[PDB]
């Protein structure tokens, strides 16, 4: 059928994941082996991924490929990015970017003009064709914009950031001010994880606002989705957020000598992971970059002092020891030095601090609390004031940010993670992958949008719903939902929230499955693959309770003016549930529109492309399911002139008709038996996927025989002339 | 075949001995059929041959009578203009579109075997004459 001599497929590699082939001899039905030729037999009674021809390989958009498959993508995106050093890639609406690790000449003002005025299509892949079409719809639509740039940290995500800004400015010193910011945000939104030196763990949106003639006049940073719970605690090879790290090499600096600070190691709330240092990195050379940066961005120099006075205050105050005492209460140990630290820094007095963090009221009674209840809530202390602190950070480099002029308009970069799926996932993970999640389904509507307008257009009459996974998450009774209800159950556990899970959702929900030999881990399967999910450590994660009494004391402090400048359960992951909730309200309020940012190697290696690591980078990103989407619908669009030109050598003179439209449709009908194969519209013809591949092969074909034909009549004709030379002597 | 007919053929096939031994190479035999007047694919005459491997084909020697049914094998218009008329509607063909599908689709020919063969028979615009190409390497 397609499976002929001649015809090529992929099939499973150890070290590319995919390898090409070429069928050795025609697949028969009932065949058990392919004859394959890299020789070799191939063992199957599903046949392995079709290589698409040769004029479909390299092109801009990879929809275009007529079989839409993961090898097709690898293999696509592959000898662009190493064959003609294209980072940028179309896969229909996202622009797919590489990183290359080597500084490209392709974002100059001659290149900038160039995109500058063209339509999305006629120009290269590019960030700047999307920063144009935002830039454009922005105006046309008068619609607020959003480009939403997805990937792991280093992945390529602030170059994009910086050329889309850098492009606004240009068409239309907001972009200086904004990577000026970075060092800072990066300080306290970005921390090191097992996979990753540098990864963001939250959402970062900066709104370029636009005047009402659309010249930039500022910016404005939004921030959500941050990762709480890695404020008091670390996974084995983690640390916390970059700026406890950057404070702690600091700690002989003169100017910190009263923040009394050790190594990293010395204190509980970064030295969880044993991993201080991560290699390469000078913590004390990016303290340096930070305060350069808080000046840079108009925070005077007693509020530096102030933001570190707070967060060693927070490392203090995670080493704050507390004894057990009778009957389940708790207290802390007399003169205990990170508590009178913590005051002094704080301005806050030893005595009503050590009260309040062993009691609770209860109206009106003075309960005391236990151990475990008092640790519980100095976390959630420390997290409280840490997410405020970063919102305060924040809002005053907004105030560098903002213009006197007002907005009229503006389009947001959304810094976002994509999938996170480690060897062992938890709540960070869990909470990752749910945004995610909500992301899709925001890129799903918009895209079946698109669609149904495309079809609208050409005159031609399937959505993938994640709701239910969503539900499964975020709705009463799911995930989270339980999570909660666990934490505020005082006997409650990680053990028995992974059974009220399976209780509830193992064989009610086909998105929930349960590991064979675990009761304490589950399973959800996402958007673009199952993740496995370990229940340890969620409930505590969760739990995020700050008690109203320890807060009016630093309210009431007498020492310096940023601290009260910072002032049912809470818990963390409701909490996210808020902060993503906005976040989606944020965007859906604009257009998106999507670019995928994929490292294509692990050790920074100019234009190298680990195929291991890219089919998992295209997967986290959405990509291979976003393609498996589209590869059920009519992927394949081409114009009938298209057609016409390249199907021309399949028609007989007879049917060439004047009308090449409707030639077109009447030699489509006769090559193409199946009229569900494809749809006629006004320009253009709708393929399902594999449609053109067959075409591509009929014609190949024809050119393989009429070309052997005359090859070997040559090959007689010089072997005659040849043999009359040694005849004659010569 | 008769006498005569062997007996021509064989002479033919003594020319190809480059050994003095009566014999020629598995990789010659092709040649032989092809200066006796049959035009065989490659792949026929991998056929004939018994589709060796790359080493016996190398070395392995034949003799005449070992040839023969080879060559009997082997021996055992309207389509031609139409496989040049794949590649056109004024009855021309590119040089340069001929010499790019010779060398690149079906059984490859180097791009010397394509000069050869071709030379002469191109105008200035690099247009070939197929109708009259054909009838020239048939001949």
């Amino acid at each position: 059928e397609l499976y002929t001599k001649y015809a090529r497929v992929w099939i499973p590699d150890p070290e590319e994941v995919w390898k090409s082939a070429e069928l050795l001899k025609d697949y028969k039905p009932g065949d058990k082996v392919l004859q394959l030729r890299l020789d070799l037999e191939y063992c199957l009674k599903e046949l392995p991924p079709l290589r698409n021809p040769d004029i479909l390989v390299g092109e801009n958009d990879l929809t275009a490929l007529s079989y839409l498959h993961e090898p097709a993508v690898l293999h696509n995106l592959k000898v662009r990015f190493i064959d003609s050093k294209l980072i940028y890639t179309y896969c229909g609406i996202v622009l797919v970017a590489i990183n290359p690790y080597e500084q490209l000449p392709i974002y100059g003002e001659d290149i900038i003009n160039a995109y500058s005025g063209q339509n999305m299509g006629d120009m290269d892949p590019h960030i700047f064709a999307v920063a144009e079409e935002a830039y454009k719809q922005m105006a046309r639509d008068e619609r607020n914009q959003s480009i939403i740039v997805s990937g792991e940290s280093g992945a390529g995500k602030t170059v994009s950031a910086k050329y889309a800004m850098r492009y606004f400015a240009t068409v239309s010193n907001v972009e200086e001010k904004v990577l000026a910011s970075n060092p800072i945000m990066e300080s306290i939104g970005n921390a090191k994880t097992t996979r990753n030196d540098n990864s963001s763990r939250f959402g970062k949106y900066i709104e370029i606002g636009f005047d009402k003639r659309y010249r930039i006049i500022g910016a404005n940073m939004r921030t959500y989705l941050l990762e709480k719970s890695r404020v008091v605690f670390q996974a084995e090879e983690e640390r916390n957020y970059h700026i406890f790290y950057q404070l702690c090499a600091s700690a002989a600096l003169p100017e910190f000598k009263t923040l009394r600070l050790g190594n990293a190691n010395y204190f509980h709330y970064t030295k969880q992971g044993g991993s201080p240092v991560i290699d390469g990195i000078d913590d004390a050379k990016e303290m340096v970059n930070t305060r350069q940066a808080c000046t840079l961005l108009g925070i005077s120099d007693s509020y530096q002092m102030g933001i570190f006075r707070i967060l060693a205050g927070i490392l203090h105050l995670g080493n704050v020891e507390f004894a057990s005492r009778d009957s389940d209460s708790c207290a802390i140990p007399p003169k205990h030095d990170p508590l009178t630290i913590f005051c002094d820094l704080m301005g806050v007095d030893y005595e009503e601090m050590a009260h309040w963090l062993c009691h609770r009221k209860l109206a009106t009674y003075i309960k005391p609390i236990s151990k475990l209840h008092a640790i519980n809530a100095r976390d959630a202390l420390a997290k409280h004031i840490y997410a405020n602190l970063f919102n305060w950070i924040v809002d005053h480099v907004n105030k560098a940010l903002h213009s006197t002029v007002k907005q009229h308009s503006f389009i947001g970069v959304l810094d976002i993670y994509g999938f996170e799926t480690f060897e062992i996932n938890s709540f960070e993970q869990f909470c990752i992958n749910y945004a995610n999640e909500k992301l899709q389904q925001q890129f799903n509507m918009h895209v079946f949008k698109l669609e149904q307008e495309e079809y609208m257009k050409e005159q031609i009459p399937d959505f993938y719903d994640n709701q239910p996974c969503i539900n499964l998450i975020e709705a009463k009774m799911g995930v989270l939902d339980l999570l909660d209800e666990e934490c505020k159950m005082p006997k409650g556990s990680d053990d028995t929230w992974a059974q009220k899970l399976y209780n509830t959702h193992l064989n009610k929900c086909a998105l929930f499955e349960k590991p064979r030999l675990s009761n304490k881990a589950f399973i959800i399967k996402h958007f673009a693959d199952k993740v496995e999910y370990q229940c340890e450590g969620f409930l505590e994660k969760n739990k995020d309770t700050v008690y109203e009494e320890q807060i009016k004391v630093l309210k009431s402090s007498k020492k310096f003016k940023l601290l009260p400048e910072l002032f049912h359960k809470k818990t963390v992951g409701h909490q996210f549930r808020n902060s993503l909730h906005l976040l989606m309200e944020t965007l859906n309020a604009t257009t998106p529109h999507y670019v995928r940012c994929i490292k294509p190697n692990d050790f920074k290696f100019p234009f190298t492309f680990d195929e291991k690591r890219a089919v998992q980078q295209l997967r986290a990103c959405g990509v291979l399911e976003t393609i498996r989407i589209s590869a059920a619908g009519f992927p394949s669009r081409w114009t009938y002139q298209e057609f016409f030109s390249r199907y021309r050598v399949l028609m007989k003179q007879k049917d060439v008709l004047s009308d090449r439209k409707q030639t077109c449709k009447n030699v489509l009908e006769k090559l193409i038996l199946d009229k569900d194969k494809y749809q006629f519209g006004k320009t253009k013809i709708f393929f399902r996927a594999g449609q053109v591949a067959y075409l591509e092969k009929i014609r190949a074909d024809k050119l393989r025989a009429a070309c052997i034909r005359i090859q070997k009549t040559i090959r007689g004709w010089l072997m005659r002339k040849k043999y009359m030379r040694m005849r004659r002597g010569d | 075949f008769n006498k005569d007919q062997l007996e021509e053929f064989k002479e033919a096939f003594e020319l190809f001995d480059r050994v003095g031994d009566g014999k020629i190479l598995y990789s010659q035999c092709g040649d032989v059929m092809r200066a006796l007047g049959q035009n065989p694919t490659n792949a026929e005459v991998l056929k004939v041959l018994g589709n060796p491997k790359s080493d016996e084909l190398k070395s392995r020697r034949v003799d005449f009578e070992t040839f023969l049914p080879m060559l009997q094998a082997v021996a055992k218009y309207e389509d031609y203009l139409e496989g040049f008329r794949v590649f056109d509607g004024n009855g021309k063909v590119m040089g340069a579109e001929l010499r790019h599908v010779l060398t690149t689709l079906g059984e490859k020919m180097t791009e010397e075997e394509v000069e050869t063969v071709l030379a002469g028979h191109e105008d200035s615009n690099g247009c070939i004459n197929y109708e009259a190409f054909l009838k020239h390497i048939l001949s």
